[PDB]
């Protein structure tokens, strides 16, 4: 074609050991939550948008996700009480449960407005890391105590079942992961000097896209309806200082990376 | 005349009104997109493409508003933010967006994506602007907002005008 894509593989990295599932709950407004689960080197494997839209992959049976659904149902109740009883104003808040299943262990993070307020580890207590900007009427004590989160027993009492199910999902991801199955593309906008690089894929890994010479780019990922993902980045030529030779590097935690650039 | 226009409102939520963001994108009278925290065609395709960049920007602007030092309106309380995105700008050489900020009817500044330039209405506006001005993630979100949906947007603006 117009671009060339070189693929570099050294040794495949198995990312499914020491499995650690992160359950995220974001209360945006009244009965408006975005829930998501991911593994340590994956992007979201399961997600419920606040719109009610359910995003997952075709190899997952969502009906079989009873325990996690029950966990999120608990977060909806828990976060509702917390907000009404303490804040009294429905400001947005996030709770993040980072859980190892064997041996069972959770870390709970609470964030408001980009700021992390509390970290709850069961060995330590609640560590207060920050205070929310417009909360003069709210006590640090109350915030810390809610930093403990709720619902962890749903996860603990079902650890072995969750470890099995999520190890299976992890292995499926590792199994489908093939850099040659993804689609790569570049666009150059002559008018404004921008170049975009895009990778479409159906394999939810925590990909990293950057430019070979270190120049900053703007990047993000999008998750769509049918197990479809998009990694995308933007370059402003003239951040290159007169040059015109650049390459996007896209790297996967499984140990391969691809260079995408223009040639002859 | 018929360009893409996006209006963002970011305010403090209350028990009476729990809304803290609202987004409306319009091409003339026709509503491409309507988003808020309370709830929520070539036109359907544009709207779908803008949905995520809009949500994430609104979340990001609230973060910026919450953590920033605004004293006027006599430090009345949590600031109220209005943003207007217009694409394409009339005075551009190449089609590019403008981003217009109104904080609390006290501070007014504008970002011109074409030359990455910022301008304020007055000295006190300039202070706030220059603090936003160096939030790199913010600037890049604004800059690459239209480019994310460029083809869908341009194609739609071309069909309108017909
Ligand atoms: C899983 O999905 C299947 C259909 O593929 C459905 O019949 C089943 O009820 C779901 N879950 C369970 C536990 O059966
Ligand atoms: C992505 O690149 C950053 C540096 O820009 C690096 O610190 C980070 O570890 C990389 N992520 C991956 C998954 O390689």
């Amino acid at each position: 074609s117009y671009m060339d894509v070189r693929i570099f593989e050294d040794e495949r990295v198995d990312i499914c050991q020491d499995l650690t599932a992160t359950f995220i709950s974001y209360r945006e407004g009244p009965e408006m939550f975005r829930h998501s689960i991911n593994l340590e080197q994956s992007s979201d494997i399961f997600r419920i948008e606040a719109s009610g839209e359910v995003k997952h992959f075709p190899w997952m049976n969502v009906s079989e996700l009873a325990q996690e659904s029950a966990f999120f149902v608990e977060q909806e109740r828990f976060v509702y009480e917390y907000i009404m009883n303490v804040f009294k104003a429905g400001r947005p808040v996030v709770f993040e449960y980072r859980c190892k299943f064997v041996p069972f262990e959770c870390t709970v993070l609470q964030m408001m407005d980009g700021n992390t307020l509390t970290r709850y580890t069961v060995d330590k207590g609640v560590e207060t890391l920050g205070s929310p900007p417009y909360s003069p009427d709210v006590s640090e004590d109350d915030i810390a105590r809610y930093g403990q989160g709720s619902g962890i027993s749903i996860l603990r009492d079902n650890a072995a079942l969750l470890q099995k199910r999520w190890t299976s999902f992890c292995r499926k991801i590792v199994a489908m992961d093939n850099p040659r199955h993804n689609e790569y593309s570049l666009y150059s906008n002559r008018g404004n000097g921008y170049v975009s690089c895009t990778m479409r894929t159906q394999v939810p890994l925590a990909y990293n896209i950057s430019l070979a010479n270190g120049v900053d780019i703007y990047k993000y990922m999008r998750m769509y309806s049918g197990g479809r993902l998009k990694v995308e980045a933007w370059l402003d030529l003239r951040d290159l200082n007169g040059s015109t030779d650049f390459a996007f590097v896209i790297s996967s935690p499984t140990g391969w990376y691809a260079t995408v650039k223009y040639s002859e | 005349a018929h360009s893409l226009r996006c209006n963002l409102t970011i305010k403090a939520p209350t028990p009476a009104d729990p809304l803290w963001y609202e987004a409306k994108c319009l091409v003339d009278e026709i509503l491409i997109l309507h988003l808020s925290n309370i709830n929520k065609a070539n036109a359907t395709e544009v709207g779908e493409c803008l949905t995520q960049p809009v949500n994430d920007l609104c979340q990001k602007l609230r973060d910026k508003v919450s953590n920033t030092k605004v004293d006027t309106h006599k430090t009345n309380g949590y600031p109220h933010l209005q943003v207007t995105m217009i694409y394409p700008q009339s005075q551009g050489q190449t089609p590019s967006a403008t981003w217009e900020f109104n904080i609390s009817d006290s501070y007014f500044f504008t970002f011109y994506t074409e030359n990455m330039s910022w301008r304020s209405a007055n000295d006190e506006s300039g202070v706030i602007m220059n603090k936003w001005n160096d939030d790199g993630d913010l600037v890049q979100r604004l800059k690459y907002f239209i480019p994310e949906c460029r083809q869908k947007i341009d194609e739609f603006l071309k069909q309108s005008k017909e």
